[PDB]
DNA sequence: AGGCACTGGC
DNA sequence: CAGTGCCT
């Protein structure tokens, strides 16, 4: 149920889509973003119907990461209406994004 | 025999002020200390010492305290004072005789740490005095709460200055003594402190006399500088900088930017197990943070980090066409699987693997030559304008790079040169030679009286590795090398005795024997590598016996594992051999370099005697030396003539002087510059 | 072979 | 300091 993204399809994908769209910006060869990983896949199976989750690996998509000056990863964005609504970095619990989603659902 | 030193407020190009001197004389034994208003007494008393015939000791007064005293002489005291040559030594100019197989911080321009091996105990304490009398000075300074600039300890006079002025001469006084020691350069019999400096000169070997007329003269080339075209290189500068900019863009949008982990502090340990993962990038873990901000009675907390939560920090990198490390993880990820890698792990990206390297996609393809271009226009813009020994940087208000020579700085006899390397300058046969090289030249020196520019007289000595090679293969042969390089065709003849087919590949061949070269570019002629190099190289040994019986006398000379780890050279020297196969190259390189170095000579001698005059205010100016080869500024192309004439009777002469077995030639020609005389 | 020196990366 | 390239 996740969204896997790409350069080219980031902006039809993410900012001119309708609904809230949380965006996981990783790389392979990352600790952390191998640890949200599995967090993010319960997270689509539950919040189907009020919010899409959706991947962009930086090293094969190396053009969209840099427009939003990621420092770290995984680097989560929450996308509403084509703009950066909320941003989070790190390896958030499940718990700790349920409240992130939540607060800024 | 008087020993001396003086400090000044500055390195000779701009020094005005005489702060102090010393003079120690064997005669008196006595250290008499010279003020600032002792300066015409401290001339009197070198003087006096010339009237007698005496000798004058200086740690590097080649280079500085004797031009430095002629200099301070005409500003300060508006005297005409010129020590001759045949009355001074140079503590360093033997020292560096000597101890060749030792470097050294070419007094204090390098830093020790930096050099290899050991360095003899009293030239180093000569050379660190500068930054030692530096670093106590500052000391009292920042002691009485009083700040320190840059170099105010130059400035004026003071005892702290006149101390460690004594101290030099002591030191000075004990190298020289030491030196003096060596009985294979100085017979026993003579006390060398106590005689006049004819005997000096003729009762020592021979190589003594030879290393401070080469330092004297070159000292006095480094002075005259070379005519350089400033304009020309600032808009060569230009040019290059315009390909690098437009090179990147083009690589830029080729291999585009992408992420690398940097900053972080903490391991990275498996969730589950805690077991520590080296290989996984260093991660951080903030201590503050959360998904509302802290309560006090919840608002949502802006910032973006959560306690507990651990992240790869990250940098955005742009490719970079001159990181050997960007090219190699560009050109694997198109496929490319090295075949070579360095004792690093790091795999070799020089020019010829990249001349190797092949990718399906064409366009990566390609890119490979605009990287190769890339890297050797970067090479060239460091060179010329960018680098720390950039030309732009080391052109001075005459119009002149005056780079610094070692007369004697390599272990074979010869010289080094740098600030910067003039004998590193592009030649006309690669990229962008021809402007670099046509930016060095006499053309570019106006004359002082008609304006007019001046001319210049390239000289290089023929083949005289060969002929080098023949010589000392004449014991073996009887000359039949040497007549066959004269008359018939060398070359030809190696290309029958190595079983080679074109006559160019026997003409590559052999200054790859000389030069030394392993049986990788050997056999690269033949198509094949270290295959057929180990039997090409052998098959020209067999058909050349006077080469190998050559070989095998040196061995039997110095491996009995040593019986002797030094070759005597022409001038009678020691020549240190760092291994026994490299032992006859040491010997051939020792050889053309000795040669090369009493060629020069006694070509300025040549010329003085005829009447003309050294200098951009005479006749003519030694502008560069480099191995082989002379770049002189004249000012006619009739006196140009006579120093192409002059040069070709003096290498007779230096082969007529060692009865060499093979007759020594040399090529001149006439241009304004040095890319049309090369 | 003998040297000097530039740039990248720690 | 490692990896390279420029000169003879
Ligand atoms: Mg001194």
């Amino acid at each position: 149920k996740i969204i896997h993204l790409t350069d080219d399809s980031f902006d039809t994908d993410v900012l001119k889509a309708d609904g809230a769209i949380l965006v996981d910006f990783w790389a392979e060869w990352c600790g952390p973003c191998k640890m949200i990983a599995p967090i993010l896949d319960e997270i689509a199976d539950e919040y189907q119907g009020k919010l899409t989750v959706a991947k962009l690996n930086i090293d094969q998509n190396p053009g969209t990461a840099p427009k939003y000056g990621i420092r770290g990863i995984p680097t989560l964005l929450l996308f509403k209406n084509g703009e950066v609504a909320a941003t989070k970095v790190g390896a958030l619990s499940k718990g700790q994004l349920k409240e992130f989603l939540d607060a800024n659902l | 025999m008087i020993v001396s030193d003086i400090e000044a407020n500055a390195l000779l190009e701009s020094v005005t002020k005489f702060h102090c001197g010393v003079i120690y004389d064997y005669s008196t034994a006595e250290y008499v200390s010279y003020r600032p208003s002792d300066f015409g007494a401290y001339l009197d008393a070198l003087e006096a010492e010339v009237a007698r015939g005496g000798l004058i000791v200086f740690h590097n007064g080649h280079k500085y305290d004797v031009p430095a005293l002629t200099k301070l002489a005409k500003l300060q005291l508006n005297r005409e004072f010129h020590l001759p040559r045949e009355n001074c030594i140079d503590t360093l100019v033997l020292s560096r005789l000597i101890h060749s197989n030792l470097k050294d911080t070419d007094m204090g321009l390098l830093r020790s740490g930096k050099l290899p091996g050991a360095l003899e105990a009293w030239g180093y304490r000569l050379g660190e005095m500068k930054g030692e009398y530096k670093d106590d000075f500052k000391r009292m300074l920042e002691e009485q709460g009083e700040e320190y600039v840059d170099g105010m300890e130059w400035w004026n006079f003071n005892e702290e200055m006149m101390d460690y002025n004594v101290q030099d001469v002591v030191v000075t006084k004990a190298l020289l003594e030491k030196l003096l020691s060596d009985k294979h350069y100085f017979p026993p019999e003579i006390d060398f402190t106590d005689v006049g400096y004819t005997t000096f000169w003729s009762e020592s070997l021979e190589a003594v006399d030879i290393e401070h007329r080469a330092a004297w003269l070159l000292a006095k080339q480094e002075r005259n500088g070379f005519p350089f075209d400033t304009k020309a290189i600032e808009e060569l500068y230009v040019e290059l900088a315009a390909r690098r900019s437009e090179l990147l863009r083009k690589l830029t949008e080729t291999f585009g930017s992408w992420y690398q982990p940097k900053g972080g502090t903490e391991m990275f340990c498996h969730p589950r197990t805690g077991k520590p993962l080296p290989k996984y990038p260093r991660i951080k873990t903030p201590k503050v943070g959360g998904i509302f901000k802290k309560p006090k009675n919840c608002e949502l907390d802006t910032r973006e980090y959560v306690a507990g939560a651990p992240y790869t920090p990250v940098e955005h990198v742009v490719f970079n066409p001159s990181s050997r490390d960007h090219i190699q993880k560009k050109l694997q990820e198109a496929g490319w699987v090295p075949t070579k890698y360095t004792d690093k792990g790091a795999p070799v990206v020089d020019d010829e693997v990249l001349e190797g390297v092949r990718v399906d996609d064409p366009e990566k393809q390609a890119a490979i030559d605009l990287i190769k271009e890339y890297l050797m226009i970067q090479k060239r813009i460091g060179q010329s304008a960018e680098g720390d020994k950039a030309w732009l940087r080391y052109v001075a208000e005459d119009g002149k790079i005056h780079g610094s020579v070692n007369p004697n700085g390599a272990v074979t006899g010869r010289a080094t040169h740098a600030f910067p390397n003039l004998a590193q300058i592009p030649g006309v046969r690669s990229p962008y030679g021809e402007q670099c090289r046509a930016a060095f030249g006499a053309e570019h020196h106006l004359d002082g009286i008609t304006g007019k520019p001046w001319v210049q007289a390239g000289i290089d000595a023929s083949g005289l590795e060969l002929r080098c090679l023949a010589h000392f293969m004449a014991r073996f042969d009887n000359g039949e090398y040497a007549h066959e390089i004269l008359n018939g065709d060398i070359h030809t003849k190696n290309q029958i005795a190595a079983e080679l087919p074109t006559r160019d590949n026997a003409k590559t061949f052999i200054y790859g024997f000389l030069y030394g070269a392993g049986d990788e570019k050997i056999g690269q002629i033949v198509g094949a590598g270290k295959e057929r190099g180990k039997e090409l190289k052998k098959k020209f040994l067999e058909n050349t016996p006077a080469i190998a019986a050559l070989r095998e006398s040196i061995q039997q000379t110095l491996v009995e594992k040593w019986k002797r780890r030094w070759i005597k050279g022409l001038d009678g020297r020691k020549v240190h051999v760092r291994s026994p196969h490299a032992a006859l190259n040491t010997l051939l390189q020792s050889a053309g370099a000795l040669i090369c170095k009493l060629w020069i000579i006694k070509t300025e001698e040549m010329l003085v005697e005829k009447g003309l005059k050294h200098g951009w205010d005479g006749d003519f100016a030694y502008m560069a030396w480099v191995h082989d080869e002379i770049q002189v500024g004249c000012r006619t192309e009739e006196i140009a003539q006579v120093v192409i004439e002059t040069a070709q009777e003096a290498m007779r002469w230096v082969g007529d002087h060692w009865n060499f077995r093979c007759l020594l030639d040399t090529e001149g020609k006439m241009g304004p510059n040095w890319a049309i005389c090369h």
